[PDB]
């Protein structure tokens, strides 16, 4: 259960932060959205930064290092 | 090179069971020995496509289950599950060590329930 | 984000490390590299090298550098990088760590003898004569 | 965070109380009027630091002892201590260990 | 130069440690372990020449997901398109990214 | 690779070119060969960590261990020079010359 | 005569007493009456994050039992 | 020292050169190397003085900054590819980093400067093991990542060290220094073809190795240090002398004597790959060799230099302890050139 | 809140030694057929602020010459490190729970030499300095068998963790599964505080005073927890809270009974008596304490 | 057989901890090989689930592969519980 929880959280980030890019990109020449930087078709774990890049500091912060510092 | 597909925010929209983390350890035996079909198609399908874009039912599936799982336990012994709970989630490491005599009053419960 | 930690971390790491490398009054480079040891360890602590980042304040500098500062006074961009999934009911570090009885029987026997033949030649030269 | 602050509270209070020590008494007027080097403390520490990295190597026992090659992990640290033993050995009969 | 010992004898006495996807501990993953298994898959058995001509793609992907420097470009450009955009003052950001939103479990 | 990257190899380099410099006192040659194998030991660490690599979480130990043991060595011969000429000066070592 | 010594003893015994007593009430007074969760492993940490996020006020001792399944 | 401790830092010696030399991994070679540095120490300074002291303090801040570049080079390695196998190297700045270490261990200029000095204050055996031994290692490294090198700054290197050696040769007397010169001149040569051929490397290491250890036994058994104690030899067995005299005429590349194989099959394979300038700089450049060697020749037996009364009294001496393999070494030095097309055992 | 669970972590801490040092005196004044202070307050309750207010109203001695900086640095890192000690602590629960608090406390414990080193280089005197060097060897000395003999007997806990020290005892103390090593941890931690019969060496001197003391507290209560465990019930955590200081209080009292008990050691004396009879015999329990869960299928559980 | 029995008669006396330490390695090296809870302790390492086990595609030729926790088949963890 914990495992599908995740993946539908996760997706959940990568598809509002996929809205958003289209909604930012917009204006800019060449860019492309949704644009993958991996040659491959195959589904690749997304990193700290791709889910939670838009978000707010504290959620940064709490997403980077909640477990480290927690004590 | 290429454009990466990602469900829409509708297909990833689900009941979600709500209960806290006490709750599901004090009710993990039972949901394990009752709900295990579903979850065992949800991982074999999750370690074998190594996709969650194409893991969605099974999700579904094991949500619903789990929720059918909590209904019943809910219809059947609310009182006797509630104590046992409680005591598990006082305990800061929630061990099951810790409250064995509310453990024998939800088996034999659970035993006579359902 | 507190204003980049590691980012000052390493700042911090690199200025103790340019104020030592001036070897101005060895105890004060020994002082220097105090700091910059126990920056770094902090550094690897704050990315989550636990046991590593101990084993630099424990190791380092309890014994090497207090066995240096004997043997003077004997004289005269982050966060993104990161991981998404967990580690399970333990910690990847330590069974890294841990997997060297396991797996490192080859490790463990050549640095053995390199610490036994070091035992050696350090009393070698230390004789004299 | 914690451990940081701790920290800091620590350090501040020991800096509080030392500067509050040294500089309360230094209000009120006042009167205000080699070569040896010794070779056996030297080998003490070396050997020292030299045991100080084997017990670094010896550290991760505890979760050593959960491995399933339960054989081969048994017959490393017995080797690993049995070396210990050896330098200390060596040591003691090369007269390294004296005063 | 070049002693093959271990493999004359079979001995493996060193190779288990030299790439990511070899047989970890509690079978932890590495984070780039199926890039670097499909570099080897594509590079074995081939030479070296022929791997570098040939297998580009593959360690391509395999350095990207090392160490993520289109990505980290890409999100810096969006970061400073937005950034950009908010200073002049034509973009709202949304209430999932200021938290207000409810989290889901 | 990003910005701590640069400031761990940048650290080294310090390091190195204050080995290099050499204005005198041996003992500083040793401080700045150690400093060089902490910077060494940080890189590999957050590189072993970050990259999720297990078995090589061996490695950083290993390297400590055999840098302290030649930091040993280096003691001892640091202090049969001094016996020598009563100083650890860098100078006092021109009995050799090419 | 000897009894004379337990009252500094006693002091003590009194200081000595405080620190974790308090942080037991600390912990009880901040965790929502309960033991201060612990959290090795990252397992229970995400356990914590996700009552966290269930229980709505933020605040992942404020537990959501079996009357918020509906 | 004791002769079981002796032999053990031998063995310890050989084998962390073995250890480098069977390895697969980066760790383990690094290891090897020091192990090989940690054990050479006490073999500088097994006989006890200021001089090996000094000596073995100057070896080991070198290859200590050495071991420090190297596994900089590898730790950059492993960052930009996740790989420890000794392969293609993957970086640039990882390469050259790891380059400049293997020349500072191997003493190639212009990381020159310690090799005469530590031979000159080391004893004869220990500067035997130095020149000989602890080049097997870091050349074995070389030849295996010779795809990566840049061929600009190997050449770079050789003809400096070349160069280097045959200018420093001409104005020594001691005959250690000597030595040293000619061991940067040759490291050079074998240097020189590595980015060719290693073949030809190997089979140079392997012709100088003969020559050097020929050369180091004549000098142990004729217990000479310099130019001067060295000219007295006549007198007491000139056979010796004679030997010794043919011996400097083929580490001079003359032919028909063995030196004259391995720098003939190097220039050969550089002309292979459209390289002409630099084999004739190289001939041209270790004609001083061949000058300095035969002016050791003059001194020591093409001429009888004056003698002293007590040498009458070695004339009632024979050595107790005679080396064995000595007469193997000068025969395989001086005349194997016949058997050149062996090389192709890929020596 | 945390900084209020902070301040009552640090000052009872403080009052205590400011105590102790009363305790201690007492003690021994009744153990040598005397009585302690008695008259400044009703039993002597108030001289511990008396004997405070003096140091901290006298003129320090500066040598005029030394170098301030180590000088003034000492003292801070001292009793920095002294109050740092005591936060990883379960009584019952720690103030800061980590997975590795023993490595922490060894790590902490290996630092604390370098007041003793900064101290000695800043006296401007070569005797002073021969002091210094002689207690910091001692000190690293007893530090290898006190690591030694920490990760062996942690090898039948199964974690670094301090709370799991107290599951581990629920039903046995650890002095009856090992009592060589918690005799041997003894005289290790006698030795390390530089205590009779190892004691071979005003705000300044005070600041370190109270670090010693802090230390010697910390080392009771680490030597309570690691050997005589107590019984700790989730629902009230006064009962083992009392059983620790009480523990803690004999194991002080004891310090106490050898510093008036027994004559002091020579230097070579004790240094022979560590490398020649407690890192052997530590030595041999290692190997033995490795082999003893294997050979009795009793592995602890954590990993 | 006299003079080792002598010489550990000399050893005993006068040098009591190193008799100690010897007689307690000897033992610790040597009873681990012929203690028959050993193989008990291999097994219960092997029995602590760590990972998630997961399951197997079926397709009808594996008879002894459970398809229920509950069912007969697969490892029985009674020996553990007996102990
Ligand atoms: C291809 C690569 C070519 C590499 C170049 C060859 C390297 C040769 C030097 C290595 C050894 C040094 C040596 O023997 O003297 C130089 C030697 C000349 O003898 P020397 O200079 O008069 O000896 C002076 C010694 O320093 C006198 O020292 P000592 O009397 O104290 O030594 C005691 C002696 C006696 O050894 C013992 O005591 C044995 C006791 C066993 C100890 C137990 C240890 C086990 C743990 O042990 C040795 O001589 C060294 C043996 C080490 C074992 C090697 C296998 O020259 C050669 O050995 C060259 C021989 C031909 C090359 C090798 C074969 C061709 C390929
Ligand atoms: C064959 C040639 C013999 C003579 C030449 C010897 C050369 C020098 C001696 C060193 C070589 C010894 C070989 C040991 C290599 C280690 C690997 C081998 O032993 O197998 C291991 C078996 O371990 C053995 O127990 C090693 C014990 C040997 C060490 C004891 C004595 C050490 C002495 C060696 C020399 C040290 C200095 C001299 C001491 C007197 C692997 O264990 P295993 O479980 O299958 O696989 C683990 C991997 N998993 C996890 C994926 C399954
Ligand atoms: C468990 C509790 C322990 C508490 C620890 C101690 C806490 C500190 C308590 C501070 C006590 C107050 C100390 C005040 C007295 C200091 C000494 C004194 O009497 O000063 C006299 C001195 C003599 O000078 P002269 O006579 O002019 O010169 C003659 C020589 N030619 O005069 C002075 O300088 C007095 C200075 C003014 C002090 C007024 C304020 C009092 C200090 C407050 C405490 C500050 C920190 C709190
Ligand atoms: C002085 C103390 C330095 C180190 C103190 C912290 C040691 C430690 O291990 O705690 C880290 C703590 C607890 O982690 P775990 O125990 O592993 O469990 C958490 C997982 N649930 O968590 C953290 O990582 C936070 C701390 C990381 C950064 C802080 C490190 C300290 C940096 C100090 C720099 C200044 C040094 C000055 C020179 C010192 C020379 C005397
Ligand atoms: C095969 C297992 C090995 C591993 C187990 C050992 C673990 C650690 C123990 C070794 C640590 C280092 C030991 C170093 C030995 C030093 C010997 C020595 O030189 O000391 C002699 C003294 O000791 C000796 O005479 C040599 C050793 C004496 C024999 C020791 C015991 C031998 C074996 C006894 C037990 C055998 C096995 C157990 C059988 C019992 C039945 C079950 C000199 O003493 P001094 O300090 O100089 O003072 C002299 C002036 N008065």
């Amino acid at each position: 259960l914990f495992q599908a929880e995740k993946d539908r959280r996760v997706l959940q980030m990568l598809r509002e932060n996929l809205e958003e890019e289209a909604i930012i990109m917009k204006d800019v020449p060449d860019w492309k959205v949704g644009e993958s930087v991996f040659h491959t078709t195959r589904w690749v774990t997304p990193m700290m930064g791709e889910l939670y890049g838009l978000r707010t500091n504290e959620e940064i912060l709490s997403a980077t290092y909640g477990f480290i510092w927690y004590t | 090179p290429g454009i990466v597909e990602l469900p829409t925010l509708e297909d990833l929209k689900v009941q979600e069971v709500k209960v806290s983390s006490s709750v599901l350890k004090a009710a993990a035996h039972h949901y394990g020995a009752q709900c295990d079909k579903p979850n065992k198609e949800f991982m074999l399908c999750r370690w074998e496509e190594k996709d969650p874009r194409r893991c969605l039912e099974e999700g579904k599936l094991v949500n619903q289950c789990a929720l059918d799982f909590f209904r019943q336990i809910k219809r059947h012994c609310a009182e006797p599950f509630t104590e046992y709970w409680t005591c598990i989630d006082y305990s800061g490491l929630q061990l099951f060590r810790h409250c064995r005599k509310q453990q024998a009053k939800f088996d034999e419960c659970v035993l006579d329930k359902l | 984000m507190t204003m980049y930690i590691a980012f000052i971390l390493s700042t911090i790491f690199v200025i103790g490390f340019v104020g030592f490398s001036s070897k101005p009054s060895p105890i004060y480079g020994g002082l220097g590299l105090i700091v910059s040891g126990g920056v770094g360890c902090g550094i690897v602590l704050n990315f989550g090298g636990s046991f590593l980042g101990l084993m630099v304040f424990l190791i380092y500098l309890g014994g090497m550098l207090v066995v240096f500062g004997y043997t003077t006074a004997m004289a005269t961009g982050d966060w993104v990088i990161y991981d998404t999934g967990d580690s399970g009911f333990f910690s990847e570090e330590a069974m890294g760590i841990a997997a060297l009885y396991s797996y490192g029987t080859w490790l463990v026997i050549v640095t053995g003898w390199s610490l036994l033949i070091g035992v050696v030649v350090i009393m070698e030269i230390t004789r004299g004569n | 965070m914690n451990i940081m602050l701790t920290l800091l509270t620590n350090v501040t209070l020991a800096s509080l109380l030392v500067l509050i020590a040294f500089w309360l008494p230094q209000l009120n007027a006042y009167s205000e009027k080699r070569l040896p080097f010794s070779m056996k403390f030297f080998l003490v520490a070396i050997t020292f630091l030299l045991f100080d990295l084997e017990i670094a190597l010896l550290l991760p026992l505890p979760w050593a002892s959960q491995t399933n090659n339960l054989k081969t992990m048994l017959t490393m640290a017995l080797f690993l201590l049995i070396l210990l033993a050896a330098s200390l050995a060596y040591e003691w009969t090369q007269k390294g260990l004296e005063w | 130069p070049f002693f093959d010992v271990q493999k004359r004898l079979g001995l493996d006495l060193d190779r288990w440690m030299t790439i990511q996807s070899a047989e970890q501990p509690h079978k932890i993953p590495g984070r780039c372990h199926a890039f670097e298994k499909e570099w080897i898959e594509c590079a074995h058995g081939i030479g070296g020449i022929r791997a570098e001509k040939e297998c580009k793609i593959e360690f391509d992907d395999f350095v990207e997901c090392l160490l993520r420097q289109k990505t980290m470009k890409r999100l810096s450009a969006i970061k400073r398109q937005r950034d950009k955009l908010i200073k002049e003052g034509k973009y709202t950001p949304p209430p999932h990214h200021l938290g207000k939103e409810d989290p889901r479990p | 690779m990003p910005l701590v990257y640069m400031n761990i190899i940048m650290a080294f380099a310090i390091a190195l070119a204050g080995l290099l410099m050499y204005r005198s006192h041996l003992m500083s040659s040793l401080l700045c060969l150690e400093g060089m194998m902490l910077s060494l030991f940080i890189m590999s660490t957050l590189i072993i960590l970050n990259t999720h690599f297990t078995l090589a979480n061996m490695m950083p130990i290993i390297l400590l261990v055999f840098a302290a043991c030649e930091a040993a060595l280096g003691l001892s011969l640091l202090v049969m020079v001094s016996n020598t000429y009563g100083t650890d000066y860098v100078q006092n070592l021109n009995l050799l010359q090419c | 005569m000897w009894f004379e010594i337990l009252p500094g003893i006693a002091v003590m015994a009194a200081c000595l007493f405080i620190p974790g007593m308090a942080t037991a009430h600390i912990h009880k007074f901040t965790n929502g009456g309960k033991e201060k969760r612990v959290a090795h492993f990252s397992y229970q940490w995400n356990l914590m994050e996700r009552d966290r996020r269930i229980s709505g006020v933020n605040r992942y001792h404020v537990t959501k039992g079996l009357e918020n399944i509906d | 020292m004791n002769p079981i401790i002796y032999t053990t830092l031998i063995m310890t010696v050989m084998s962390g050169t073995m250890l480098v030399m069977i390895s697969s991994h980066w760790l383990l070679i690094w290891i090897g190397f020091e192990m090989n540095l940690l054990a050479m120490i006490p073999v500088l300074m097994k006989n006890f003085n200021p001089r090996a002291t000094e000596a073995a303090t100057k070896y080991f801040l070198t290859q200590a900054t050495a071991s420090m570049m190297l596994m900089m080079a590898i730790i950059i390695n492993l960052l930009y590819s996740g790989q420890w196998t000794i392969t293609k190297m993957f970086n640039p700045v990882a390469m050259t980093m790891m380059t400049m270490a293997l020349a500072m261990k191997l003493g190639l200029s212009p990381f020159h400067f310690w090799v005469p000095e530590v031979t000159q204050g080391i004893s004869l055996q220990a500067g035997l093991l130095l020149l000989t031994w602890q080049k097997l290692a870091p050349l074995s490294v070389l030849c295996q990542i010779s795809q990566s090198i840049n061929p600009n700054l190997m050449l770079t290197m050789a003809m400096l060290s070349i160069l280097i050696g045959g200018w420093g040769g001409l104005n020594q007397t001691q005959l250690r220094k000597i030595m040293a010169y000619s061991s940067i001149a040759h490291m050079g040569w074998m240097t020189a073809v590595l980015p060719y051929n290693t073949t030809m490397t190997i089979l140079n290491l392997l012709i100088y190795i003969t020559m050097t250890l020929a050369m180091f036994m004549l000098l142990i058994h004729s217990s000479a240090t310099t130019t001067l104690s060295l000219s007295h030899t006549w007198n007491k067995m000139p056979v010796i002398t004679s030997l010794m005299m043919v011996t400097l005429l083929s580490m001079g590349g003359l032919p028909p004597l063995s030196g004259f194989m391995p720098k003939w099959m190097i220039i050969q394979e550089m002309t292979k790959n459209e390289s002409i300038i630099m084999p004739t700089l190289m001939a041209m450049t270790a004609l001083l060799n061949l000058y300095f060697y035969m002016r050791l020749a003059y001194s020591s037996s093409l001429t009888m230099f004056p003698s002293t009364n007590n040498m009458k009294m070695k004339w009632q001496f024979e050595h107790t302890k005679q080396m064995k393999l000595l007469p193997t070494m000068i025969v395989l030095s001086t005349l194997v050139l016949p058997m050149t097309p062996a090389l192709s055992s890929l020596n | 809140m945390f900084m209020i669970n902070i301040l009552s972590l640090i000052i009872p801490i403080l009052l205590a030694v400011a105590f102790l040092t009363l305790v201690e005196r007492k003690v021994l004044g009744y153990m040598q057929l005397r009585k302690g202070p008695n008259v400044v307050g009703p039993y002597g309750l108030l001289q511990p602020i008396a004997d405070a207010l003096k140091l901290f109203t006298k003129e320090p001695l500066r040598p005029a010459t030394s170098s301030i900086s180590m000088f003034i640095i000492a003292p801070i890192l001292a009793l920095s490190l002294a109050l740092t000690m005591w936060v990883p602590l379960p009584m019952p629960y720690p103030l800061i729970n980590m997975n590795l608090g023993v490595l922490f406390m060894l790590a902490m414990s290996s630092l604390a030499v370098y007041s003793i080193l900064w101290s000695g280089w800043a006296s401007n005197s070569k005797y002073a300095l021969i002091g210094a060097l002689r207690a910091v060897a001692q000190t690293i000395s007893y530090e290898v068998t006190l690591a030694i003999i920490l990760l062996s007997v942690l090898l039948m806990n199964g974690s670094y963790t301090l709370s799991t020290l107290i599951t581990t005892q629920e039903h046995i103390w650890m002095i009856f599964t090992s009592w060589p090593l918690a005799m041997m941890w003894f005289i290790s931690t006698l030795a390390e505080t530089n205590r009779a019969p190892f004691d071979l060496t005003a705000g300044p001197f005070a600041m370190f005073f109270m670090a010693e003391y802090a230390n010697i507290i910390m080392m009771n209560a680490f030597t309570a927890i690691l050997f005589l465990g107590a019984s700790h019930d989730p629902h009230t955590p006064e009962l083992y809270t009392i059983n620790f200081v009480l523990k803690t209080l004999a194991l002080t009292i004891t310090f106490l009974w050898i510093r008036a008990s027994y004559p002091r050691f020579r230097y070579d004396q004790l240094m022979h008596l560590l490398w020649k009879s407690f890192l052997p015999l530590t030595l041999a329990l290692c190997m033995w304490h490795i082999s003893l869960p294997i050979m009795t299928a009793s592995i602890p559980p954590q990993s | 057989a006299g003079r080792i029995a002598s010489f550990l008669k000399n050893a005993w006396a006068k040098e009591p901890v190193l008799v100690a330490s010897f007689a307690i390695g000897g033992l610790a090296i040597i009873l681990p090989s012929l203690s028959p809870y050993t193989n008990y302790a291999i097994r219960i390492n092997r029995a602590t689930p760590y990972n998630y086990p997961v399951p197997l595609r079926d397709d009808g030729n594996m008879p002894d592969v459970p398809s229920h926790p509950q069912d007969p088949q697969g490892p029985s963890l009674e020996w553990l519980k007996n102990l």
